[PDB]
């Protein structure tokens, strides 16, 4: 159930990320790196949870 | 024949600053305020201004980012690094705030807030009310109700200080 | 607010503003501030007779908004 | 009407008078025009402002 608020952080990181492209185009590459650099920092917490789940279920 | 533009004439360009540079950070606010094309302020280094839009009241320091506020019948407040404050009232307008540390506000009609008078604002307060009854039609209520507004808001700033 | 329902342009909305403004203003400064909305101008076209025949595509006093 | 052209007289010095010209498009091409400003490098001085 934890990747449900990891899942939808990732949507709302990319979300804002439409918004921002669209008022300033030219800085794209900062916000895109931004989006994948934060996307590995809730992905991690999705790791997290999916250890756990592995240990519970295969022990 | 290659007919000189008239903003040539005009090299007091805007200072516009492009989105990668490095960042700066200011401790003034070059503002330049005119009144029915005629500037009271010329690129004044000023602490903040306040300025009331349509969506609600803006407190603009240095390093604001880049916006068009379409201003309303309110005052305008500037505070200068000093510890001193100019209150003006303006009647309409836009105010284009720059990233680069510029606010150029341009209205219609900006007059001190002290040449304006309470009583005068009173009596026609209540004219407006007298003749906003006996309104020809639909297009001169909207009209009184526009004048009963602005007088309502110089009522309220003169009687906020 | 609600006069833009009834098809008044922006612009009209500012001189009115103006208009009250300028008569609000003291007796002393009245004197410079409403010489700046007073609208002492009209609109012609010279005819085949001469006359200039006035139009009325636009009001000119806020009264005829 | 594509544009409108407003030719008047400017004032230099006390003698120095010569004729200028302001030029309004059309708002309607303007709106296209301030597209480009928007996403284009092109029109950089007109990129903030635009936006």
């Amino acid at each position: 159930i934890a990747l449900a608020g990891v899942g939808l952080g990732i949507g709302t990181i990319f979300g804002n990320l439409l918004v921002a492209c669209a008022r300033q185009p030219n800085l794209t590459k900062m916000l895109f790196n931004y989006a994948i650099l934060g996307f590995a920092l809730t992905e991690a917490i999705g790791l997290f949870a999916l250890m756990l789940a592995f240990l519970m279920l295969f022990s | 024949h290659d007919l000189p533009e008239g903003f040539e004439f005009m090299e007091h360009k805007v200072v516009n600053k492009d989105i990668h540079a490095p960042h700066e950070n200011l401790e003034t606010l070059r503002l330049t305020l005119t009144r029915q094309d005629e500037f009271l302020l010329r690129e004044e280094p000023v602490k903040c201004v306040t300025v009331t839009g349509t969506n609600g009241e803006y407190g603009i320091y240095p390093g604001h980012a880049y916006k068009i506020v379409q201003l309303n019948p309110s005052p305008l407040t500037v505070e200068y690094t000093d510890g001193t404050t100019k209150k003006y009232f303006v009647s309409g307008g836009f105010a284009h705030i720059n990233n680069e540390g510029s606010c150029d506000v341009n209205t219609v009609e900006c007059t001190l807030l002290d040449d304006l008078d309470l009583a005068i604002a009173e009596k026609e307060l209540a004219a407006q009310q007298a003749a906003l009854g006996s309104a020809k039609d639909d297009k001169a209520k909207s009209v009184v109700e526009i004048r009963i507004s602005v007088i309502e808001a110089v009522i309220a700033a003169l009687k906020h200080h | 607010s609600s006069w833009r329902d009834h098809g008044i342009s922006y612009l009209k909305y500012l001189n009115v503003c103006t208009e009250t403004l300028h008569s609000t203003v003291k007796e002393s400064r009245r004197a410079k501030y409403e010489r700046w909305s007073k609208p002492c101008y009209t609109a012609q076209r010279p005819d085949g007779a001469g006359g200039q025949e006035t139009i009325d595509k636009v009001p000119i006093h806020t009264k005829d908004y | 009407a594509d544009r409108y052209q407003v030719i008047f007289n400017r004032f230099v010095s006390a003698g120095v008078q010569r004729n200028a010209v302001y030029n309004i498009p059309s708002y309607e091409k303007w709106k296209e025009d301030l597209a480009d400003a928007a996403s284009s490098d092109n029109q950089k001085n007109r990129y903030l402002f635009a936006n």
